[PDB]
RNA sequence: AGGUCUGUGAUGCCCUCAGACGCCCUGGGCCGCACGCGCGCUACACUGGCGGGGCCAGCCGGCGCCCGCGAGGACGCGCGGAGCCCCCGCCGUGGCCGGGACCGCGGGCUGGAACGCCCCCGCGCACCAGGAAUGUCUUGUAGGCGCCCGCCCCCACCGCG
RNA sequence: ACGGAGGGGUACCACCAGACGUGGAGUCUGCGGCUCAAUCUGACCCAACGCGCGCACCUCACCAGGCCCGGACGCGCGGAGGACCGACAGCCGGGCGCGCUUUCGCGAUCGCGCGGGCGGUGGUGCAUGGCCGCUCCCAGCCCGUGGCGCGAGCCGUCUGC
């Protein structure tokens, strides 16, 4: 409900570098094991299932990304208006492209 | 309540430092890492579940499956298990 | 040089293992020698009622998962390190038929 | 002399592995819809995952550039938690589709949500499929076709198996649900290939002169 | 539904550069925060 | 118009939607008992019960040492299979050493938590082969004897074999 | 379709010949009734009644009580001269900053109204899909050309072995 800035940003950045986030599908408490973010704690911390969730909520509400539901997962991919979004959020300059785009083959 | 104590003899009757042992069921590592929250879900249980449609009635654990009964003739072909004999 | 290698290979369907096993055979001959062992069958069981409800006669499901199991430890110190590559990659590629090495 | 704890490992590995096989047909089931997803499977080299994926027409899924693929490729590698690069991928084309079940029902899904009656999809299916070289093809919508009252008028052309260890291999069967104003329209489609690959189907005799 | 008050001047704990207040952070003392 | 909207990100139309039919916590209940009946288990004994010994399976399969009458427990390693039956004795037609329900002291296990399950001493219910009525079965079959898996923190008179 | 009509066949979910049982008692479990705050519900000849895969917590729906919003997204208004959210002492309370006598904090992650969502083991299986059961431990079912009938229909698809 009051999320810190470091977990949008880290959030995003998870997103642009990977195009996607296959999320569970879970409403205890618990800690997800992949992103991860850095706010003096410890070495990293990592967030909250709920605030995760929240935010996914919302970006897909706004058109940003497009789930496709299956063996109770979560399964999020940014399209085109969501790249024209989060290219500012980050400060990200023109241009620039997410690492899928990089020639994995 | 932090300003809040007891009895000297209240307090090597408690309970020695143990983890509960009651664990959940993790079916994949990537589902945890680990007001209201003093007690929105504190007690602490099993909670396995099927892998497919989430229930926790009929679930074969047999193999380290995790599927319903019912959520389960459907993609057992898919799997690999075949009906002869 | 000598590492008493290893070849396990696992399948659930019988036609495609003893076609490896050939192929793997023929390719060993010269990388010292490959003979297999064919292993019990582990054959999953899992009974399951026919209905969604619980009506009429009681009528039951049969499935089975049978996985089988062969094993060329004869390399040995017959192959070496790079040795055991080339065969494994002259072999064919079917898509299903795990493989693991170990010395 | 042997220790049956061990090997339940190599026994495991397998079995896991089949698993995330099928959340994999479901997801694209679901996702490649319109680019004539069929099937799947599956390599589990160590180094690196391999897919490969039966698709009417690949330049569709394949994306300008190859971008839906590698969008494709990061995602998984999160869910199942591999390092990304080492889950590639690769896409193979459906020749005959008028012998692959699922791409008729589909189309005949799409067909049916732009409202045109049944009676001309599921003849056009079937002609299609002759033309393809098959000797049958059954197909059947169940549902509140009309006002109310819901029944299944099924339509077929030529002669099919319905019995046998040989309807595992020749008869290839699909279904999907049909969501609607009214409620729910059942659809499934079977075809008859007896010439199909190189087996031979029993109880048929060739004689000579 | 606490029975809060309001106040618009929360800035005169001071006189002029005071330390008033038991960096910065009857029944004796109860500090903001933990006890 | 057989059953299933209480298996599901299967669903049409209704009802609930910030004192919630959402979600989370603490307790209680689903097991309560003058009564009718459905599938099973244990017995009514000598073609037997008790004590001692000898010995062979299969789906498949894990063990040592030391405490404790036992159930169980502390440590440490990878290694491994039964009832009926057979032999020798006691009992001697007695609701008796057949049968083991009920109850009174006590010792332990699971678990956050016993109302749950195991062991020991004592007490020792109905029952003498079952009316009108009725079910299943043709070779390794009926019947008798036990052993594994499933669900499962603990527990099988059930179910698949 | 039916016949307390005829003629041919067939089967231990039928009989002959036999075997082993149930209905007799105690007990496990499920089913109706009584009771209770609740004793959650589906199924009722074959074709409901150890069946809907082991109920102290969860599972869980029902009974007595309490936290939270996890109110997406749009328009109007308000707000950092401070939106919303946490806490010591001391009580009330099963318990918890739940509430209370007070004053420290935190910082726009928003508040209110109007539209619109999400969710729900909530109803209808007599609105549906899918899956099962039964008819059926059956031996039967149909097409093209042709022929007979105004026609519904018949022959093919057999009153023989």
């Amino acid at each position: 409900v009051h999320i810190p800035k470091a977990v949008y940003k880290a959030v995003y950045a998870h997103l642009y570098e990977n195009a996607s986030l296959a999320l569970k599908e879970y409403w205890r408490v618990g800690n997800v094991p992949g992103i991860t973010y850095v706010d003096e704690n410890g070495k990293l911390c990592n967030p909250t299932y709920l605030h995760v969730n929240c935010i996914m909520q919302s970006l897909e509400s706004r058109g940003v990304v497009k789930d496709t539901f299956a063996w109770r997962h979560h399964y999020y991919l940014l399209t085109e208006k969501g790249e024209q979004f989060i290219r500012k959020e980050l400060d990200l300059t023109d241009d620039v492209l997410p690492t899928p785009y990089s020639k994995p083959s | 309540r932090n300003l809040g104590s007891c009895g000297a003899e209240d307090l090597d009757s408690r309970v020695h430092p143990s983890t509960i042992f009651w664990p959940t069921e993790a079916d994949n590592i990537n589902l945890a890492s680990g007001m209201r929250e003093t007690e929105f879900c504190t007690h602490i249980a099993h909670k396995r579940e099927c892998r497919i449609c989430g229930n926790y009635n009929s679930v074969y654990r047999k193999y380290g499956l995790f599927i319903c009964r019912r959520c389960f003739k459907e993609n057992a072909g898919k799997i690999g298990f075949v009906k002869l004999h | 040089m000598h590492q008493k290698y290893t070849i396990i290979v696992v399948g659930k369907d019988l036609k495609l293992v003893e076609r490896y096993v050939k192929s793997i055979v023929k390719e060993g001959r010269a990388f010292g020698i490959s003979g297999p062992c064919r292993a019990p069958v582990r054959r999953l069981t899992i009974t399951t009622r026919k209905s969604p409800c619980g009506e009429g006669t009681n009528t039951w499901h049969r499935f089975e998962l049978r996985m089988y199991k062969r094993t060329f430890w004869v390399t040995c110190g017959g192959n070496d390190i790079s040795t055991i590559l080339s065969k494994t990659v002259v072999i064919p590629g079917i898509q299903v038929t795990v493989e693991v090495e170990e010395p | 002399i042997v220790r049956r704890d061990e090997e339940n490992v190599y026994y495991s590995k397998y079995l896991n592995d089949c698993i995330m096989e099928a959340e994999l047909h479901e997801f694209f089931s679901r996702e490649l819809v319109d680019a004539g997803y069929a099937s799947c499977s599956l390599c589990r080299t160590i180094d690196s995952i391999c897919v490969i994926i039966q698709c009417a027409e690949p330049e569709v899924v394949m994306g300008d550039n190859h971008y839906r693929l590698h969008k494709i490729e990061y995602l998984l590698a999160g869910r199942f938690m591999c390092d990304p690069k080492n889950f590639n991928i690769w896409v193979d084309k459906i020749i005959k589709r008028g012998l692959s079940a699922e791409i008729m029902v589909d189309n005949l899904r799409a067909k049916l949500e732009e409202a045109m009656p049944i009676r001309r999809a599921a003849y056009s299916i079937i002609r299609t499929a002759m033309r393809a070289g098959a000797a049958g093809c059954e197909v059947i919508v169940a549902g509140k076709l009309r006002a109310q009252r819901a029944r299944a008028n099924k339509f077929k052309e030529g002669c099919l198996i319905s019995t046998g260890h040989p309807k595992r291999i020749f008869l290839a069967e699909a279904t999907r649900h049909i969501k609607m104003r009214q409620g729910v329209i059942g659809v499934k489609v079977r075809i008859y290939n007896p010439n199909i690959r190189g087996a031979v189907m029993p109880d048929k005799i060739e004689i000579g002169a | 539904e606490p029975k809060k008050v309001r106040l618009a001047c929360l800035k005169y704990y001071t006189i002029k550069g005071d330390t008033a207040e038991p960096n910065c952070g009857a029944r004796h003392a109860d500090r903001c925060h933990c006890g």
